[PDB]
């Protein structure tokens, strides 16, 4: 047994408490029950042991960044989190929260997180985005801001759907293993 | 055969179980088979029937003392089955039998040796908290026992429900999963082409006994929180009203699904179906 | 005193007694005098009386605390008192009150250890049989 910080951050217009309670609850997909407190955790192993894990569900107001930062320190690992769907969500992580993260956590294995998986290859979210000229942007570029800061890994899911949910904890968890 | 009360048999397959969770290490498991094999037996000298004389070996084993043996062994099991609380509830009849019938003190040290070291056990260690998940079937093409059955599996400590659901699906074809996991499908209540759903359910306390109101250390309450178990209840989110965007405590109307089981968590299937 | 029922200064000469049995090393008798003193209490947590909050060391003592350490200092002197038959029987209710009440699950493993020891010295050891007389004052 042994506990892992994890901070997660993301503006809240994407809802990513949602994914963290749906996977601490183990929930059926869109079966999730919205508490009214924040900064989850649980404990599962990955492998070998283990451990407990807790989640810091942070708030992606901007004007948070004076109480956020109190959180940062020792924290084993950060993920950093978006919509695959908002391009707002991607000006906003390559320009603020990615920035911010790295100044104020220059040392920290990373990994970046999409959102919205189906919604992304949903025709009627990506004619919308379309119609109102937003792109419904895809994995490769994300990929590209990966390598860019050249984060242990990425991933991208949806909630409705868990896919790769999983998964996306398990090298989360791996990451401090 | 139970029905049939032709117990030799009902014996013989008894140990075939055995075997298997051995096979298993289901040693909770195994322990309590081999328990319902001893629960036969009694406390009386006289070995009445030679049913129970074995094929393990077979003379005289004097009846009380196939008992000592079998309460041994399943105190083995318990011990390595890493659950104390029946090992010194068992042990405390066996010492009784001890200074009672046999005064076989060494016995009685080598016994309450053991009890002092799980005692120990409970007090000092952790264990961890096995999940429990609800498995509903669905279809024509299943089993009889299987055809539109509901159960419930005593999952290993950590699985979560995808993990355990996908191990299921190995074991079996057609592994087609449901959407609408709380309510059935009646085409599929009558369906061929086997349908089901999985998910994890709430393993409601027990109650423990004389326990009510004592301020008991955590381990006591740890434990209950995981076993002896047969209600079980799973939480049923709704929306019921008005939607309001701000405010989704404002439709939040729990239709809270709970289970009762024939058998008590752990027992002699790490599965029963809900009854 | 037991007649006048001034249950402190009977208390008191109990212990006078057990000195006395202490210097002469009646361990049966001097144990069985404490187990009076500890016949009084309760395994009720409340020390409802100072009276039996003696002088050999006077704070809160819970009353079945008390009890507890008496019953261990009986139990100790049975052992050397040669006599494990009312240690095994004493050890019993200590035992009880452990896991009811206390959950002292350490002292549930001491006080077994010594439980089984005393059954090895019943069953192995010899004692010799004291003899008994009759005096007639006349």
């Amino acid at each position: 047994m042994q506990a892992i910080k994890c901070v997660v951050v993301g503006d809240g217009a994407v809802a990513k408490t949602c994914l963290l309670i749906s996977y601490t609850t183990n929930a059926f997909p869109g079966e999730y029950i919205p508490t009214v407190f924040d900064n989850y955790s649980a404990n599962v192993m990955v492998d070998g042991k283990p451990v407990n894990l807790g989640l810091w569900d942070t708030a992606g107001q901007e004007d948070y960044d004076r109480l956020r930062p109190l959180s940062y320190p020792q924290t084993d690992v950060f993920l950093i989190c978006f919509s695959l769907v908002s391009p707002a969500s991607f000006e906003n992580v390559r320009a603020k929260w990615y920035p911010e993260v790295r100044h104020h956590c220059p040392n920290t294995p990373i990994i970046l997180v999409g959102t919205k998986l189906d919604l992304r290859d949903d025709k009627d979210t990506i004619e919308k985005l379309k119609e109102k000229k937003l792109t419904p942007i895809t994995y490769p570029q994300g990929l590209a801001m990966a390598k860019e800061i050249g984060a242990v890994k990425y991933l991208e899911c949806s909630a409705l759907t868990q896919r790769g949910l999983k998964t996306v904890f398990d090298e989360a968890i791996r990451a401090v293993l | 055969y139970k029905e049939k009360k032709r117990e030799d048999i009902y014996i013989r397959y008894l140990y075939k179980l055995r075997d298997l969770h051995r096979d298993c290490e289901n040693y909770t498991e195994a322990a309590y088979t081999l328990l319902l094999h001893a629960e036969l037996l009694q406390w009386s000298d006289k070995p009445c029937v030679p049913h129970l004389l074995q094929r393990d070996s077979y003379y005289v084993y004097t009846q009380q003392e196939l008992k000592e043996k079998l309460y041994q062994e399943i105190i083995s099991y318990f011990d390595k089955g890493k659950m104390w609380e029946k090992a010194i509830k068992l042990s405390k009849e066996l010492a009784e039998t001890y200074e009672s019938k046999v005064f076989d003190y060494e016995g009685l040290g080598n016994l309450l040796k053991k009890r002092a070291s799980f005692y120990e056990n409970i007090i000092k260690a952790m264990r961890p908290q096995p999940e429990y998940f609800a498995v509903g079937y669905y279809g024509q093409g299943f089993p009889s026992f299987l055809r539109n059955k509901i159960f419930i599996y005593r999952g290993k400590e950590y699985e979560r429900r995808e993990d355990f659901s996908l191990r299921l699906l190995t074991q079996f074809p057609n592994a087609e999963k449901m959407t609408s996991t709380t309510p059935p499908g009646e085409d599929i209540k009558s369906s061929p082409k086997q349908y089901m759903q999985c998910f994890t359910v709430k393993p409601v306390m027990s109650l423990p006994p004389s326990y009510k109101d004592k301020p008991v250390p955590e381990q006591i309450l740890n434990y209950y929180r995981a076993n002896e178990v047969q209600q079980f209840r799973y939480s049923r989110p709704f929306r019921k009203g008005e939607k309001d965007p701000d405010n989704e405590f404002a439709t939040m109307w729990i239709e809270r699904t709970t289970y009762t089981t024939a058998y008590t968590f752990p027992g002699i299937l790490k599965w029963f179906e809900v009854k």
